[PDB]
């Protein structure tokens, strides 16, 4: 008909748009391109139970052809925690991001079949009775959260099984934090009850960052999290030995990390901890989003924060925060899609040429706005200030149960 | 750049209207070479036209045929669907966006010609059947 861009092979239909006046169809094209941009750039990822939601995250962003996914090809590692053992892998988000791995959940007694199938797909496991030692699985939790039969069945599939466990919640947490590593002289410290506090900090903690705080998805390193006994006067000798020379950022109020603990960390690190805390978890999350060096100074492009995530808080059951666990590795890497060679690719999978398409410039990480039933005004101010003039381009909802009232208010700040 | 693929400047014809296209090709006599591609695989350089006929006759869901005359032309197996935006019961621009994924760049340069910023030298806005019309192809269904 006309000299235009030729269509795709898999085009479902050929739309012919007709109108008596050219201004009418000009308006329709304007309306179409606007709502096409919004619907393509606002997505929810969730599952039925805590296990399936972790599976859903892995399917979309790991070993998938989806654009804006983290990895186009299969992965090698997988992080596994107990089902309701939120406390046996609460600090595992930086580990999953560092290991380029998804974070999945399992029952205590028996390895769930859905998990078994998920491990095969994301890892491209060919046979379950051969040997797959090129693939590693990390078990976060003791024998009373992930029992022996689960680890035995996991080895029956020829999988490497590494257990990170201690005699309690605090010891096991130090095993996971030490696995992540203190590779930037910077850490996050929460209390024995600050479960929501560690979820607010997980997405930025999972960011693969340069020493200059810049974005680097090929060499960057994450930041670990430690949960300590906040209902005490001093801090444990194990916690002291881990936090050495570190610029510790306490996330949480004095009821979970007491002033005695804060001064103990000051006495154990030589630097005054930078406390980021409001009166509740939502106010603490707002200060995290608002921080310039958290989501703004990391960028290599001329633009400001563009992409955003959102997950539940534990105001009701304290076990919903597991969804923010699995989302944190993804949000920290949003912005560019990399193949198994670490190169930025398009929708069709072809590499991008030119210095303008540097994967460190195209990447733009996303905070997790912690909100289950309402969005705090302090969060709204932060999101607006960190946004770029040209407006936002992505919003990802993680898990079931987040009110849409939070979702569309976000879309107004990002102007999608 | 002498190859037909998505986004290339040229002409696009649905597999149901291929005969009238290829008929304007034989009468051409080079306006006085016609290269034919079967799903990007070679079929004819230029009866053979009946061989091309049969391929377009039994095209499948993910199958497509390309042509090259200075001019490019692709023929694919999409269904035909016309929406009169001046009519009720039609899908809104939102409902069309919720179901289909559209190319943003093509929608941009289409608007610019419509707004008057560009002279319609390539007849993107066509005065046909008494109305003003444009052709739009999605890139897939929204999952
Ligand atoms: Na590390």
């Amino acid at each position: 008909a006309a000299k235009a861009s030729i269509a795709d092979e898999n085009s479902p239909v050929k739309l012919t748009l007709k109108s008596d006046k050219k201004k009418d169809l000009k308006d329709y094209v304007d309306d179409l391109r606007t709502y096409n941009n919004g619907y393509s750039n606002a997505i929810e990822v969730a599952g039925e139970d805590r296990i399936e939601t972790a599976i859903a995250l892995s399917q979309k962003y790991y070993n998938s052809d989806d654009e804006n996914a983290i990895f186009r090809d299969s992965v090698d590692n997988v992080v596994l925690v107990g089902g309701n053992a939120i406390v046996d892998g609460l600090v595992a988000s930086p580990l999953a991001s560092e290991k380029k791995a998804p974070l999945l959940l399992t029952s205590k007694d028996k390895l769930d079949s859905s998990v078994k199938a998920e491990i095969k797909r994301v890892m491209n496991i060919k046979s379950t009775t051969g040997i797959n030692t090129s693939k590693k699985v990390y078990l976060a939790g003791g024998v009373n959260s992930i029992s022996k039969e689960v680890e035995n069945e996991l080895k029956d599939m020829g999988l490497k099984v590494t257990r990170l466990a201690g005699d309690d919640r605090y010891e096991t947490s130090l095993k996971i934090a030490d696995e992540v590593g203190l590779d930037n002289d910077k850490a996050f410290v929460v209390g024995g009850t600050g479960l929501a506090d560690a979820m607010s900090i997980a997405p930025v903690a999972s960011q693969l960052r340069n020493a200059n705080g810049k974005m680097d998805l090929a060499d960057g390193d994450a930041t670990p999290i430690v949960v300590v006994d906040g209902k005490a006067k001093t801090i444990n000798d194990d916690v002291k030995d881990f936090l050495d020379d570190s610029q510790v950022d306490i996330i949480g109020g004095e009821n979970s990390v007491s002033k005695d603990v804060e001064n103990a960390i000051d006495d154990a690190t030589g630097k005054s901890p930078d406390r980021y805390s409001g009166d509740d978890r939502q106010a603490t999350n707002a200060k995290v989003i608002k921080e310039s060096s958290y989501y703004q100074d990391n960028l290599n492009n001329d633009k400001k924060v563009v992409n955003f995530f959102v997950a539940k808080d534990g105001s009701t059951k304290e076990d919903q925060l597991v969804d923010a666990l699995a989302a944190a590795p993804v949000a920290a890497n949003f912005g560019v899609t990399l193949n198994s060679d670490g190169k930025p690719v398009d929708k069709d999978g072809k590499v991008l040429t030119g210095s303008d398409n540097d994967k460190n410039k195209l990447v733009s990480p996303a905070p997790i706005v912690l909100a289950t039933d309402s969005l705090s005004s302090d969060q709204s101010v932060s999101i607006s200030k960190v946004l770029d003039k040209d407006n936002g381009e992505n919003l990802v909802q993680v898990g079931k149960g987040i009110a849409t009232s939070v979702i569309n208010k976000l879309k107004d700040l990002l102007s999608m | 750049m002498s190859k037909v693929e998505t986004g290339d400047q040229g002409y696009t014809v649905v597999q149901s209207k291929y005969k009238k296209a290829v008929e304007q090709l034989q009468k051409g006599l080079l306006d006085g070479e016609i290269k034919i591609f079967f799903e990007g695989t070679l079929a004819s350089t230029i009866y053979c036209l009946h061989k091309v006929d049969n391929k377009l006759d039994n095209l499948g869901d993910g199958d497509y045929v390309d042509f090259l005359i200075i001019t490019k032309l692709r023929i694919l197996n999409a269904k035909e669907e016309t929406i009169d935006i001046d009519a009720s019961s039609s899908k809104t621009a939102q409902d069309l966006a919720k179901k289909y994924v559209f190319n943003k760049t093509d929608l941009n340069t289409l608007y610019r010609v419509l707004n008057g910023d560009e002279a319609d030298t390539n007849r993107l806005v066509e005065e046909v059947s008494g109305k003003y019309q444009v052709v739009l192809y999605p890139e897939g269904k929204r999952v």
